[PDB]
């Protein structure tokens, strides 16, 4: 990984690969859905769509093109894909719909078959995507009235609002020099990038980004959707985790796949080295469930999600699963961490290492806008090593024992109980 | 009375009657409890409770 800042100020990253039969050009913004405030929630999501339109996609799929975008909570993309041996070509497409000319793009004829295509989108979301719903209520009532609590997607209600000028309006204070990286993966080299750039002489005025008055903070909090027309529960759960650029981000991430993943009907998931299978196989209190360890700018969250049809039993399952966390205080054992160490560098080794240079330009281009440079792979690998158990003892003592939680859930949830029951359970009353 | 009037016998029978109507009153109380369970507690509206518990 190279970065070279040019002339007039543009920041160009390369991870090149001369075994893959692509390349990917593209621009990641620093700003995401939490830049935005609660009446235009939703713009960031119809800037994707607009330059995934039709009659852009055509002209692309002339030249041998292909078109992607990610819309996140501190970054997008806008990404051109192509043939090692036509990335001039994708410059020109890309100089062509950023800078140069942006306004045939936002006629009236395309901008109205654009917005109810999204409102179609985020109406079939929020009536069908039970588990990822759920997850996306848990962001906005342990964040709640602070930036990183709106959805990525936009609402219903604030997407009808929507008029062309509001997308200008965005455009203006936030796609700007400043705020931007241009990144390239695959079959490219770091100086043909740069030459290419360089040739075409590009003005680019000198804004800089609107800063936010209010701080991220966690409130422990819940929200309950309930309905009873509906088959299972979903359910998740977390405390307050460690944000990117923390001293402890390599201890939270392992003290997650110490309980790892769950699916009762794959013969080899039950089989693990997990001693809260031993709890609820006996009864079959879930159909699945996993722990994630998300990290942002300014805070992030620990915890797990849950899905299962046995809701006469819910708080066993819940029961069960905090009393395995205590023992990350207490009675962690030495062949618990270095199961975990080993499963961790696999799982990472997966992420950083596809063979889609899609991927690896969304990745490569969210990390140089934090940092300014990319930590390798083999320097991670280095890290984990180093991790002993008074490290995780050290860090579970400090956020898991006897902390604030969110919660929330929907469908046949009538079995989970109220927060205080569930807020006792994190701690022991023995010690 | 256990005689002509309120005497001897009529004590030493009242005591140990005294003690055996506390245990008698202790086994009505867990029958009390049994009938409570199957139906639980009522509420100041007098309208339906399921809709809204707590533990
Ligand atoms: C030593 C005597 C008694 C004991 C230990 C006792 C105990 C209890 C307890 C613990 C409850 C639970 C709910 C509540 O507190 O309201 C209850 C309810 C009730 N008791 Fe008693 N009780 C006694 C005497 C009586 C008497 C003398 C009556 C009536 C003549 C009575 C009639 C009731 C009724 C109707 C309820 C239900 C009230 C409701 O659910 O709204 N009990 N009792």
């Amino acid at each position: 990984a190279e970065v070279t800042q040019l002339s007039n100020g543009i920041v160009v990253a390369t991870e090149h690969n001369p075994s893959a039969h692509t390349a990917s050009v593209g621009v990641v913004f620093g700003s995401g859905a939490a830049n935005e405030n609660p009446y235009n929630n939703g713009v960031s999501n119809l800037w994707k769509n607009i330059f995934l339109s039709k009659e852009n996609s055509a002209v692309a799929a002339k030249e041998g093109l292909a078109l992607s975008s990610n819309i996140s909570r501190d970054f997008q993309s806008y990404i051109v894909s192509s043939l090692p041996g036509s990335t001039d070509k994708s410059l020109d497409f890309l100089n062509q719909s950023f800078i140069q000319q942006k306004a045939n793009l936002l006629s009236s004829s395309n901008f109205e078959a654009t917005k109810k295509s999204v409102l179609k989108q985020v109406q079939d979301f929020e009536e069908n995507d039970h588990p990822n719903r759920v997850l996306e209520h848990l962001h906005s009532t342990a964040f709640q009235n602070t930036p990183l609590s709106l959805p990525t997607r936009g609402t219903l209600e604030s997407l009808e609002n929507l008029v062309v000028a509001d997308l200008e309006s965005f455009a203006n204070n936030h796609f700007l020099n400043s705020n931007a990286v241009v990144v390239g993966t695959g079959n490219i080299k770091h100086e043909d990038l740069v030459n290419s750039i360089e040739s075409k002489n590009l003005s680019l005025q000198t804004g800089t980004k609107p800063v936010l008055k209010k701080k991220a903070a966690f409130l422990g909090s819940e929200v309950r959707l309930r309905d009873d027309t509906l088959p299972k529960a979903w359910i998740s759960l977390a405390v307050e985790g460690e944000p990117v650029n923390s001293p402890n981000y390599f201890v939270a991430k392992l003290a997650a796949q110490i309980f790892g993943s769950y699916n009762a009907f794959e013969p080899a998931s039950r089989l693990q080295g997990i001693k809260l299978l031993d709890n609820i196989q006996e009864y079959q209190l879930c159909d699945n469930f996993n722990h994630f360890s998300l990290s942002y700018k300014d805070s992030g969250l620990w915890g797990f999600s849950t899905a299962t049809r046995n809701v006469t039993m819910i708080d066993d399952l819940i029961h069960f699963t905090l009393k395995q966390w205590n023992r990350l205080t207490i009675s962690v054992t030495d062949t618990e961490v270095e199961r975990a160490k080993s499963l961790l560098k696999l799982q990472l080794g997966q992420l950083y290492e596809s063979g889609n240079p899609v991927n690896d330009a969304n990745l490569l281009g969210a990390e140089v806008l934090i940092k300014g440079s990319k930590l390798s792979l083999g320097e991670a690998f280095k890290k984990i090593d180093a991790i002993t158990v008074k490290d995780v003892k050290a860090w579970a003592g400090k956020r898991l024992w006897d902390q604030d939680i969110a919660i929330a859930g929907t469908g046949q949830i009538e079995g989970l109980l109220d927060y205080m029951r569930i807020r006792s359970d994190m701690s022991m009353m023995r010690w | 009375w256990g005689g002509f009037s309120v005497s001897n016998p009529t004590i030493q029978r009242f005591f140990a009657l005294h003690y055996l109507v506390p245990f008698i009153i202790a086994a009505m109380v867990i029958m009390h409890l049994m009938a409570l369970h199957i139906h639980g507690s009522s509420n100041p509206l007098g309208i339906t409770g399921n809709l809204d518990r707590i533990p």
